[PDB]
RNA sequence: GCGGUGCGCCGCGACCGGCUCCGGGACGGCUGGGAAGGCCCCGGCGGGGAAGGUGGCCCGGGGGCCCCGGGUGUUACAGCC
RNA sequence: GCCACUUUUGGUAAGCAGAACUGGCGCUGCGGGAUGAACCGAACGCCGGGUUAAGGCGCCCGAUGCCGACGCUCAUCAGACC
RNA sequence: GCGCCGGAGCCUCGGUUGGCCUCGGAUAGCCGGUCCCCCGCCGGGGUCCGGUGCGGAGAGCCCUUCGUCCCGGGAAACGGGGCGGCCGGAAAGGGGGCCGCCCUCUCGCCCGUCACGCACCGCACGUUCGUGGGGAACCUGGCGCUAAACCAUUCGUAGACGAC
């Protein structure tokens, strides 16, 4: 009856200075700041989750109308527990600096 | 390097009494009371001895641009303890060679017009800073007794009217004239 | 003014470093950043210590500055820090961080259920407090 | 050479190949400090190459091993004599430091010899370090740690660990 | 959901890197009392620096020229603006997500201000070093408002000193009805003194 | 190369937007700032200007070449009919500047000064201040009023009061009337309050405001020219007669 | 039931292999057949040495026997080499 | 034809003119040098994963949000990378 | 035909997934109490007692959501929920505090006794702020309102035309 989803903000996409990488999603997540607390982590199953205009299915109840891109937490990027990411559709650039769900169920504890 | 320790201490007479609110000080004694704030400095002030007989300041790991403020503080508590104990007395003189000058001190030491300084029609009026009292002494015949507590006061009054007799536009090293600061001294000699 | 100094013979508590978390006792001054030190009774061996990773705090027992790990065993032993700094409520507060760290899932949860009860009847008590004031008040 | 990491006290030693015009040549050794082996052999060579008739080639290296620090639980004066080349001219210099390893010492030698005066580890040769009893010291830096009651406080504790709490609503205490 | 930064005694541009990169990251960051913000260096070199930007302008018409924004909050936004890719819709969403204010305003005098010790001048400067007050420089520029703002914040000082000995005698009230209660929640207590919550 | 004679700039570029000005009475930028020792006191008037007549005076002034001589000068008639006290206005201080507070109006209105809130005074209803007029003779509106005036006296500094010219006794056309306000300036809060609400609603001559032999200031939009070139709008020098292009 | 081929769409898991980035245990070699340090001076027996000089003694002052400053000198009621 | 390390001629000198060796640019993208024919790294089929070079890691802008080490430095014209 | 107060749904924009209701400020110094001492319209200082790697801690505090059913203990009784009057707000105004009221409760909280609630058969966008912002007509009542602007005409303090 509460939140089962770590809060994570969309930063970027992995990307050089005057490239950028589509194919993986930098999150920040939100209380881990080191790469010591990252490891907890790796590989959840991670997801940006948005609304649009006409409906769609959803699995387990109603045709609502939110929509999902799932994808996994491959690894950490850099000392300042920023993770990287991976997506099934690479994310669209609206989702700069919004909330992706990093789930638990993934679990390794 | 930086010296590991730099203090002095400041003996205090019986008749006065220092003491701290952290870093700033504050002297009592029979002329009045004088503080001073030296939260720009970054030392230790330690008041010891029981019947308060010294002030130790020190400074713990010092350059010698920060360690030359360790007696400077020395020098402005003993100059304080002068001030609050004897008082100070800047007595200076007016010196001309054509026209005199004409001081009338109004509002009780507190205003000075200065008049006929070079034969000129300007009056001068400078206002002693809060806490000194300006006079025209007796027994010497141009003369300005600027007395006070503290020797900021006391000198920058005397600073403003050396600078406010001033000969401009002219050759100061032939026209010797204006109020100059003559006597620095003491109002009660202990 | 100060009221920790370092001297020859002061404990100190370790921030961080490879010895996080236990008491040394300086030994003897290298640099005007660094000091050997030594805690014999509680497993630091006799090494440098920068300044910046050591709280100095306020148990000092005394030895020369040139003495070995016996002496200062003998000295830390004969003053018994090991129970003042147990006693102290530095430590006290350390290890109750170091219990709400430890906490598990149950007894966060038996934790949430007595502080709940445990401020619930703290809040009635100011409030019968607040209006016997009132009442004395008027 | 870079001074990369402590510097280590290598032993060096070594002499001319054996020729048919005397069958041994003497022995040469040196203290040298280097990060690893590989320059130390290297910067033997140099040195002797510098002194001596001698080369890579035309000679052999004997026995290149460490130094340990003989007792390095007990704080010690170094002096150190140097030779290093400004902008404009080289220099001789006597430093002093306050170390309990040789090698920390030296470490720390090219570290303020690289601070104070610019001075890069291929510039700077060493000629000469002792360790040195405290009233020969000359250096006031050093000499002012000599006393026996020293005490002094750490007065003003900057705030390390600053982005761990990053916005907080403590402002930071710097007593300590 | 909303920081609110209090800007007394934080350094200006080592204060703007923390809210950029938050800002761009999502938060909503309200830095209020502005014209406390310290500058390091001291204040005769940072109004020639700020002389120096005012005498940068447009020449042919200064209507179109760089805005010198007087005032201690905008002269702050401007260097968050500095700092953020403003010519594109993420930084220009940025800057309607940053909310900058002179003095503390009746919708944020009654919250509580945060504070950045990774921007703060009494970590990030020698105290030897001299700073600058942001407010005084600007005053100092052409602000006209530092009487005004200063009024208002004595004013407010105040009332959160009315609002904090309320609060002083409240907790005083709560620890005596803990020390009369403690008889009968000793073994609520205890259960907490466990795991490191009360001692 | 640079410039071979220097020589002054024509015009002026303090007055720089050089275009009709939104605004047909001039505005006051600047009251006086108050001091609260004076008594009360409006420091603006408003009246029109008629024309241009000499006098004669004899000009007392020691050490002039016209000492006890007599001059003739230039001077201009403003008639200024007294102006209509209509409502008071409160400012706070703001750390964005100066914002109005509470406008509070008169209960009667005169329909001269009604004239100035209808773009068309013929096909309106004329039903302006009919539902605010009610505010004044039931007691929970004067309660309202009350608190009002109590919230001015607390929280505003400036306090400058709405009045409007006279129109039916000028011999103009119009008869829509000019509002304006005036700063009181003088004790404090309390005492500029009071002041301003007893002379509500009522009028306000000439000499109230201004004493003879006072320097004043006069704000007015100029007389317009039109559209007009560089020479006889900037004064530039005329280019000689022989150019191709207009001189 | 067996074998092949596939699921309308969206998904999950399992083990195996390859390629990688780490993490956690444990064992051994060499060296000055490691250097120091630990425990059995207040390791054993005699011998010395000085100081960043402990006791003691003296001088001084802050006190109420303690602390501080200076001097003397060689283990004393601390130690070091 | 042009540029560059070093050698070198004329000229005070030149983003000047003239040679030698070798590498480049021209014919050549890519990361870095903010910007850029020539500099540093590196030469290219279309892609997934890992890792680097040169250069970097307050923010723009990926990466120091290390409890980084030792010093020097106050500029009313600070300093900041072939 | 419009605005406020008092229903079921439809279109569209989306972001979100507990709140922190506040001293001032120093940083070679702080925080909290007592007041026995002294002044000012409760505040401020002195003495004293506590803490000071801050525990009267943002490393923190508050709330904590499976629901109902019986019965027992601890807590509560002065409390919970729901109508009138008193104040508290102006920098960009507080959905706060207080005196009763007819109502009704031992239900709310903490330990236990008792079972029941699609146990939807391992599987994703679940759980909120949400009576969310904006737009239409279906709607039923009540207390209230029936205006200006622009053109056109005129003026000529204005004017290239507009504008004024
Ligand atoms: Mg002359
Ligand atoms: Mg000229
Ligand atoms: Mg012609
Ligand atoms: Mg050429
Ligand atoms: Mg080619
Ligand atoms: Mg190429
Ligand atoms: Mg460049
Ligand atoms: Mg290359
Ligand atoms: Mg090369
Ligand atoms: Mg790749
Ligand atoms: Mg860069
Ligand atoms: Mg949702």
């Amino acid at each position: 009856s509460g939140r089962l989803w770590c809060k994570a903000i969309f930063a970027g996409y992995k990307r050089g200075l005057r490239n950028q990488r589509e194919h993986t999603a930098l999150l920040k997540i939100e209380g881990v700041y080191a790469r010591d607390e990252t490891e907890f982590y790796l590989g959840k199953r991670c997801a940006y989750v948005y609304k649009a205009k006409n409906n769609t299915v959803t699995p387990g109840g109603k045709p609502n109308k939110t929509r999902v891109i799932w994808g996994k937490v491959t690894r950490a990027h850099g000392n300042s527990g920023m993770v990287r990411a991976k997506f099934r559709s690479n994310l669209p650039a609206k989702a700069i600096g919004h909330r992706i769900r990093v789930m638990l169920y993934p679990s390794r504890i | 390097m930086k010296t590991i320790l730099s203090n002095q201490t400041v003996d205090i007479p019986e008749n006065v009494d220092i003491s701290l609110k952290g870093r700033t000080v504050i002297v009592k004694g029979p002329r009045g009371t004088l503080r001073r704030d030296f939260n720009h400095i970054n030392v230790e002030l330690s008041l010891l001895g029981k019947k308060k007989k010294r002030l130790r300041v020190d400074k713990w790991w010092g350059n010698r641009k920060e360690l030359a403020t360790v007696r400077t503080i020395c020098s402005h508590v003993q100059n304080m303890i002068k001030g609050v104990t004897l008082g100070f007395r800047y007595k200076m003189r007016s010196v001309y060679a054509h026209f005199p000058i004409n001081v009338v001190i109004q509002e009780n030491g507190s205003l000075v017009e200065i008049r006929n300084f070079l034969g000129e029609k300007y009056i001068r009026r400078v206002r002693m800073r809060p806490g000194v009292a300006c006079s025209v002494s007796q027994a010497q015949k141009d003369e300005l007794v600027l007395e006070g507590n503290d020797i900021e006061l006391v000198s920058n009054s005397a600073a403003l009217i050396q600078q406010a007799t001033t000969v401009k536009n002219k050759d100061i090293r032939k026209f010797l004239d204006g109020i100059y600061v003559s006597e620095k001294g003491t109002v009660q000699q202990a | 003014v100060f009221r920790r100094f370092v001297e020859v013979g002061r404990v100190a508590y370790v921030s961080f470093g490879p010895h996080a978390g236990k008491l040394v006792a300086i030994v003897d001054v290298i640099d005007q950043n660094r000091a050997l030190v030594d805690g014999p009774c509680t497993r630091v061996r006799r090494q440098a210590m920068p300044f910046k990773c050591m709280q100095l705090t306020d148990f000092i027992l005394k030895f020369p500055h040139s003495a070995r790990q016996k002496y200062v065993r003998k000295a830390w032993e004969k003053a018994d820090i090991n129970t003042k700094w147990a006693a102290t409520r530095w430590a006290k507060k350390i290890e109750a961080r170091e219990r709400k760290a430890k906490m598990t899932d149950f007894d966060r949860y038996k934790v949430m259920k007595a502080k709940k009860m445990r401020n619930r009847i703290i809040k009635n008590e100011v409030k019968k407090l607040q209006r016997a004031a009132l009442l004395k008040a008027s | 050479m870079k001074a990369s990491g402590t510097l280590r006290e290598y032993k060096v030693v070594g002499r001319c190949l054996p020729t048919p015009k005397c069958r041994t040549p003497p022995l040469y050794r040196m203290r040298i400090f280097a990060p690893n082996h590989v320059v130390a052999k290297s910067r033997f060579w140099y040195f002797v190459s510098q002194l001596k008739k001698m080369k890579k080639s035309s000679g052999e290296i004997v026995y290149c091993g460490q130094v340990f620090e003989k007792s390095p639980l007990r704080v010690k004066n170094f002096g150190i004599w140097l030779r290093y080349d400004s902008r404009s001219g080289t220099h001789n210099m006597y430093r002093e430091y306050r170390d309990l390893t040789t090698a920390g010492a030296v470490t720390q030698c090219y570290r303020d010899m690289g601070a104070r005066h610019r001075a890069r580890a291929h510039s700077i040769q060493i000629m000469k370090v002792e360790e040195i009893a405290a009233s020969k010291c000359r250096r006031p830096a050093v000499k002012q740690f000599h006393d026996s009651k020293i005490k002094f406080p750490l007065p003003h504790r900057v705030l390390r660990r600053q982005h761990k709490p990053r916005f907080t609503t403590k402002r930071p205490n710097t007593f300590f | 959901q909303v920081l609110v930064l209090d800007g007394r005694g934080h350094l200006l541009g080592r204060l703007a890197a923390i809210v950029a990169k938050q800002v761009l990251l999502g938060r909503k960051v309200v830095v209020v009392r502005c014209e406390g913000i310290n500058i390091s260096g001291n204040f005769y070199r940072n109004k020639l620096k700020y002389l120096a930007f005012l005498r940068k302008r447009m020449n042919t018409n200064p209507s179109r020229g760089p805005y010198h924004f007087r005032a201690p909050s905008r002269i702050f936004w401007r260097t968050v603006r500095g700092m953020l890719p403003h010519k594109t819709k993420r930084g220009q969403a940025a800057l309607d997500r940053l909310k900058v204010f002179d003095g503390i305003p009746p919708p944020y005098d009654k919250k509580k201000r945060m504070v950045v010790p990774a921007a703060l001048k009494v970590v990030r400067l020698k105290p030897t070093r001299k700073f600058a007050y942001l407010g005084r420089l600007a005053h100092e520029v052409g602000w006209k408002y530092q009487a005004v703002t200063a009024t208002l914040e004595e004013k407010r000082k105040e009332k959160a000193k009315i609002h904090y000995r309320k609060k002083k005698q409240l907790m005083r009230l709560r620890k005596q009805a803990e020390k009369n209660v403690e008889k009968k929640i000793s073994k609520f207590t205890d259960v907490l003194k466990t795991h490191g919550l009360l001692v | 190369s640079h410039r071979k004679f220097s020589a002054p700039r024509h015009g002026s570029l303090g007055f720089l937007p050089r275009k009709r000005s939104s605004r047909h009475r001039g505005k006051v930028k600047s009251f006086p700032k108050d001091d609260p020792s004076k008594p009360v006191h409006l420091t603006a008037f408003l009246g029109y200007k008629a024309g241009m007549t000499h006098i004669v005076r004899e000009v007392d002034r020691p050490g002039s070449k016209v000492n006890k001589k007599e001059v003739v000068e230039a001077v201009t008639i403003v008639e200024t009919p007294p102006m209509v006290v209509v409502g008071i206005v409160g400012y706070v201080e703001t750390p964005r500047g100066l914002r109005t507070f509470k406008t509070v109006f008169a209960e009667h209105i005169s329909d001269e000064c009604k004239r100035r809130f209808y773009k068309n005074w013929h096909k309106s209803k004329k039903k302006a201040f009919t539902k605010y007029c009610k505010k004044w003779q039931d007691d929970a509106g004067k309660r309202q009023l009350d608190k009002d005036f109590s919230s001015m006296k607390k929280y505003c500094q400036v306090i400058r009061v709405l009045a409007h010219t006279q129109m039916r006794l000028l011999p103009l056309r119009q008869k829509k009337a000019h509002l304006m306000e005036i700063q009181v300036n003088g004790g404090t809060v309390a005492e500029k309050l009071d002041w301003a609400r007893e002379r509500l609603e009522q009028q306000v001559p000439v000499s109230q405001v201004f004493g003879q032999d006072e320097m004043i200031d006069v704000i007015g939009v100029t007389k317009g020219k039109g559209y007009k070139g560089v020479t006889s709008r900037w004064h530039t020098k005329k280019l000689p007669r022989k150019t191709h292009r207009g001189l």
